[PDB]
């Protein structure tokens, strides 16, 4: 049922924010489930703002392991935030939306944020470390989203992540992937004293009937130029740095092995490598079948323009 | 009858994927909190330049069945109104949205709410449970015609177009390619296939309306329509676009250097294959 | 009373605009490039942009470390 | 009376109320304890998002009532 997912039931998340079970895991929620209205709104907010920075809040709630997005709205930022954070009367229009949507029917309540990054990737900085630590100390179940408007143009596709901070002294275990990013020079300091203080999610959607509506309609409408290339994956940079992250984590993987192999009776290391050998394998595997589409579309389109008849 | 017959449209409205996406949501919500398809009702704001309107974003409004009338919490629609106000300026009112088919004697009744607040207020409704592949949104204007003696508020459909800028264009088309290709590789070439199977219809539909225009120039119609034939025939001049050796050799190129990443990708799943049967191996007869 | 009021508003501004940049800087990258972000540029009067974030030094959020000027706690 | 507002600070902090007071009063007992400015301060109780020039008796606040008010944070 593409639709079940719609249904809001008020009782079970009363019961899951009773039991708090992410208490008893600090790597409790690992997958973010983001409507697709959710992401064209966050989308249009980070591009409005251009090259500055611009914040809002995310409407959703919890399943399991799996945290889900709805919503999202601009809270007045008079003077482009003269006064501390990106608030003034923040809760103003947000309170008054929030009773307006218990109204109008919209119950999801705040389940995150998400801030803009124009042409410098999505992480976390220190700021934005503190932000979401302050989070996840008063509304536990929070995500901090982070999007890019200048590189969802530069890539093509959209350069989205969503993640959540590690308690302080708490360290995270050895197992981490953490895929490559081109962080510029007045950016790299920062980002590399924070970077092992949070996790990023797996950031998946659900299809939709408003995903059908949405998708059907502009994909049409605009793609009459249905060539755009054919590859705008032609630029090294994404592709490149894929492949060196995952060169990195392997020849990790086999130091450790060489080690590993010494000590006769460590079944969690084999664990640990076998699990970051198959991470390396599917996320090589989706990089070559996104190539494979790309070929196949190019060729199929190319065919048919060229000598038809 | 509310709909106004031999009167055309006197202003252009410009509609963003937004508004249209803020209806599907409002629908989809109030169907699963009622269970039937309940109609909604919200607003339309955005910007207005003379004759020129821009419908950039949406919003919903309340509504009150008595004495089996809709009535429109316009106090809570001026609640909002500020609300609106304190994050965007730019956006003035524009008009109001709702859901169904063709309009109903309750429309009339909630458009009329709509034109004491503002000086003219749009009309548009979308049709949720349609089946053709046209788009199920239609604009209307208020115009006043005597019907009988008395000034009967009429509809007319307004000839909008679609506007959208770099940004939402972008957004929306990753919102397409994350459908195409599911989260888990599901139903990988069923949407992609399909995308470039709807543009070709899409072609093959102009290259048939060209077809039967000249067949029936051949019996009837203009002999000559000048401009049309020529460039038509200079078209099919560049159907075989034609090539030379160095652009096929490029597309050789090109389609080698793929499949040479499709080999490596594909001998990457095989070792990972490889990988898990051989540690299946060390476990049910191999020992250390 | 001219001059200490005429210090005394062009300081607050000073500090005003620079919170708005908040960016690290080694010692003279961004000091400069704040004042090139202004309305009207002479308002920002250098000699106190750079005596006052001197003057943040007693606290957090660029504690500007007085010698070897690179920890500015970018973390608030 | 004293009222236990659930300010963001890991618990509800207990202030010192009277029933006559403008609920306004309250925003900048909270600041006091914690340093958020009224303006961004947004007081919400039982479900509904208080007032400002309202009186703490118009909304029968008593000596058990728990609050959740929505303050802000220090960015810059
Ligand atoms: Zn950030």
């Amino acid at each position: 049922s593409i639709d079940e997912i719609y249904k809001y039931d008020k009782k079970q998340q009363q019961e899951i924010l009773a039991a708090k079970p992410w208490t008893k895991d600090h790597h409790y929620f690992k997958y973010c489930k983001i409507s697709a209205l959710a992401l064209l709104k966050m989308v249009m907010h980070a591009r409005s703002g251009g090259n500055l920075e611009v914040m809002g809040l995310m409407l959703g709630k919890v399943d399991g392991e799996t945290m889900i997005i709805m919503d999202s709205f601009a809270l007045p930022v008079e003077g482009t935030e003269t006064r501390v954070n990106a608030q003034a009367a923040a809760y103003e229009y947000m309170a008054a939306y929030i009773e307006n949507a218990k109204q109008v029917g919209r119950l999801e309540n705040a389940i995150g944020w998400y801030a803009s990054h124009p042409g410098y990737g999505c992480w976390l900085s220190g700021i934005d470390v503190s932000t979401q630590m302050l989070n996840q100390q008063f509304q536990e179940p929070f995500v901090a989203v982070v999007i890019d408007p200048t590189r969802t143009i530069s890539a093509g596709k959209v350069n989205l992540g969503a993640f959540r901070t590690y308690p302080k002294g708490y360290k995270p275990p050895d197992e981490g992937p953490s895929e490559y990013q081109t962080i510029p020079l007045n950016k790299i300091e920062d980002f590399g004293v924070h970077c092992k203080q949070y996790y990023a999610l797996e950031v998946s959607y659900f299809k939709s009937s408003l995903d059908r509506k949405l998708l059907e309609l502009l994909w049409n409408k605009y793609w009459v130029n249905t060539l755009s290339s054919s590859s705008l994956l032609t630029n090294a940079d994404y592709t490149t740095g894929q492949v060196f992250d995952l060169s990195e984590k392997l020849e990790q993987s086999e130091a450790q092995l060489g080690r590993g192999s010494f000590m006769l009776g460590l079944e969690t290391h084999d664990r640990k490598s076998e699990d970051k050998l198959a991470k390396a394998t599917r996320d090589s595997c989706k990089t070559t079948i996104e190539a494979i589409h790309g070929l196949m579309s190019q060729v199929i389109k190319d065919k048919l323009f060229n000598q038809i008849n | 009858s509310v709909m106004a017959c031999g009167v055309t449209g006197s202003v252009s409205v410009a509609l963003h994927p937004l508004v249209i996406l803020n209806i599907s949501d409002h629908w989809i919500r109030m169907r699963s909190q009622e269970g039937r398809p309940v109609q909604v009702i919200g607003a339309l704001i955005g910007k207005q330049e003379g004759r020129n309107i821009e419908v950039m974003n949406s919003f919903e409004l309340l509504s009150h069945t008595v004495e089996e009338k809709i009535i429109i919490d316009k106090e809570y629609y001026y609640t909002k109104e500020e609300q609106f106000k304190q994050v965007f300026k730019e956006l003035e009112f524009l008009g109001w949205y709702t859901t169904g088919g063709p309009p109903d004697p309750s429309d009339i009744h909630v458009h009329k709410q709509v034109c004491e607040i503002i000086e003219s207020p749009l009309f548009l409704k979308l049709n949720p449970m349609t089946k053709h592949t046209d788009l199920p949104v239609s604009v209307f204007e208020s115009v006043i015609d005597i019907i009988n003696g008395e000034a009967t508020m009429l509809f007319a459909e307004l000839t909008y177009t679609l506007a959208t800028e770099e940004a939402e264009r972008i957004g929306v088309d990753h919102v397409a390619r994350m459908t195409a290709t599911g989260s888990g590789e599901n139903s990988t070439v069923a949407e992609h296939l399909i995308a470039q199977h709807s543009a070709i219809k899409m072609l093959h539909s102009r290259v048939k309306l060209i077809l039967e225009y000249v067949k029936a120039s051949e019996a009837g119609e203009v002999p000559f329509n000048h401009e049309i034939l020529r460039e038509a025939y200079a078209l099919c001049h560049c159907l075989p676009v034609l090539s030379t050796d160095k652009f096929k050799t490029d597309f050789y190129d090109q389609c080698n250097d793929v499949g040479l990443m499709a080999y490596l990708g594909t001998i990457t799943k095989t070792c990972n294959t490889m990988n898990q049967f051989v540690n299946k191996f060390n476990v049910l007869y191999d020992r250390q | 009373q001219k001059v200490d009021d005429d210090r005394k508003h062009e300081i607050e501004a000073a500090i005003v605009r620079i919170m708005k940049s908040r960016k690290k800087m080694q010692h003279n990258v961004l000091v400069a490039e704040v004042t090139q972000q202004l309305k009207a540029r002479f308002l920002p009067s250098p000699v106190v942009i750079k005596k006052r974030i001197e003057g943040l030094i007693e606290r957090e959020y660029l504690a500007r470390t007085p010698e070897d000027r690179k920890v500015y706690t970018y973390v608030a | 009376m004293l009222i236990k507002v659930k300010t963001l600070t890991g618990k509800e902090i207990e202030i010192d109320i009277e029933p006559t007071d403008k609920v306004e009063r309250i925003k900048e007992r909270v600041e006091e304890k914690e340093g958020i400015p009224p303006q961004q301060q947004r007081l919400i109780y039982s479900g509904k998002q208080m007032n400002d020039e309202k009186t703490a008796a118009d909304y029968k606040i008593l000596g058990g009532s728990v609050l959740h008010l929505v303050l802000a944070l220090r960015g810059g």
